[PDB]
């Protein structure tokens, strides 16, 4: 689960992926890849074929940043407006399950 | 046996940070300290007091262990962490060696605890399996770090008779990291009746129980005697002078540990007023 970065090219409606994860600010700093993390919203799905699936994005996914923006610790509203901005190109930096 | 003795050197050596727990008698105990998904590296080191005498052994093993012990007396322990590293098969030694060991990222979900009636610890042990089996053990430390935002809650708790006598005490969050201050102030709202004496005090209740079998035991880390009486007032109660432990939840259902903020009051009439909440306190890192 090494962190990666991921570009999805905004096609027809959506980014083609959805977010799942905590609704308070902060929390626990746990090891990912031993590496310690606050806790991170997660993709909960991928749209098949998809603009996020032909960028790379996995079911899983945990997102440390939203173009280059850490999210660590951040509440599940903040990272979904964040995604929301409406450019039509989103960078994420991920780590993989 | 011929063993001289066991010795467990980590590689992380002079460099790795130490950290100090109380023991059940009160003197400090040093120790590495870890937190979660950190490597634990080091060499096994076994001296014989005489060469070339030689020693059959089942096996050597070196185990990476998080044990949580409950009511000091045995056996509810379990190990909810176990590693295993074997350093020799079944075999001879005929010599003193220096077995390599690495656990690569190594789950330490929880923060070692030193309590009255529980027990949460994490050690390497060196086994020489014989025959009895020779034992070492290493004694390691876990913390557990957390994040939250500098922000104000500002609850209050009162104690209140009804129109003759309300106390109403205002602090400034419900999370509080371990060298945090805790800002308040104590507001006379009425007094119809004179006060006797008035405490503000931390506690810890550290719960230690499975299922209907529970089992509290409360301590007072600190003391704000607000009045010996009788005639608001500022409260800074300071954390860090003390050696409060991060709040510990539902570990494993084994136990819990939570701290909570009592405003107790007397009055003229030596009747006893009293308002518990809980603050929930967690440790900052280091960096
Ligand atoms: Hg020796
Ligand atoms: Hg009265």
């Amino acid at each position: 689960g090494s962190p990666r970065v991921v570009r999805i090219v905004k096609s027809e409606s959506g980014y083609g992926f959805n977010v799942r994860g905590q609704v308070s600010e902060g929390g626990q700093l746990r090891s990912i890849n031993g590496e310690l993390y606050a806790p991170l919203q997660h993709v909960s799905a991928v749209l098949p074929g998809g603009a996020a699936d032909r960028a790379g994005v996995r079911k899983g996914d945990r997102i440390l940043e939203v173009n280059g923006v850490n999210v660590e610790g951040a509440t599940h509203k903040q990272v979904v407006d964040l995604i929301r901005a409406g450019e039509k190109e989103l960078i994420l930096t991920v780590l993989s399950v | 046996g011929p063993i001289c003795e066991i010795d467990v050197a980590l590689n992380d050596g002079e460099t790795r940070k130490m950290a100090e727990m109380k023991t059940e008698d009160g003197k400090v105990e040093k120790h590495y300290l870890f937190y979660d998904g950190e490597s634990v590296s080091g060499k096994v080191n076994l001296a014989f007091k005489q060469p070339g005498k030689r020693l059959e052994h089942q096996g050597i093993r070196i185990e990476f262990v998080g044990q949580i012990e409950l009511f000091n007396d045995k056996s509810n322990t379990h190990e909810f962490v176990n590693l295993v590293k074997e350093l020799a098969l079944p075999g001879e030694l005929t010599q003193s060696r220096s077995y390599d060991f690495e656990f690569m990222q190594v789950e330490k979900p929880y923060e070692s605890y030193i309590g009255a009636n529980v027990r949460l610890r994490y050690f390497l042990k060196v086994t020489i399996v014989r025959r009895t089996d020779l034992v070492k053990e290493y004694d390691l430390i876990v913390h557990q770090l957390a994040t939250y935002p500098d922000v104000n809650n500002s609850i209050k708790m009162e104690v209140g008779i009804e129109d003759c006598l309300h106390i109403e005490f205002e602090y400034n969050k419900s999370k509080y990291h371990l060298k945090d201050v805790i800002v308040g102030k104590i507001y006379f709202l009425l007094v119809r009746i004179k006060i006797q004496h008035m405490e503000l005090q931390l506690i810890k209740k550290e719960i230690t129980g499975i299922g209907p079998s529970t089992t509290t035991e409360t301590e007072t880390i600190a003391k704000y005697e607000i009045m010996d009486g009788a005639p608001s007032i500022p409260i800074r109660l300071f954390l860090a002078g003390y050696d409060p432990t991060p709040t510990m939840r539902d570990v494993n259902k084994k136990f819990s540990v939570r701290y909570f903020l009592n405003l107790v009051l007397v009055d003229e009439e030596d009747r006893r007023y009293f308002k518990q909440q809980e603050i929930i306190l967690w440790r900052k890192a280091p960096e």
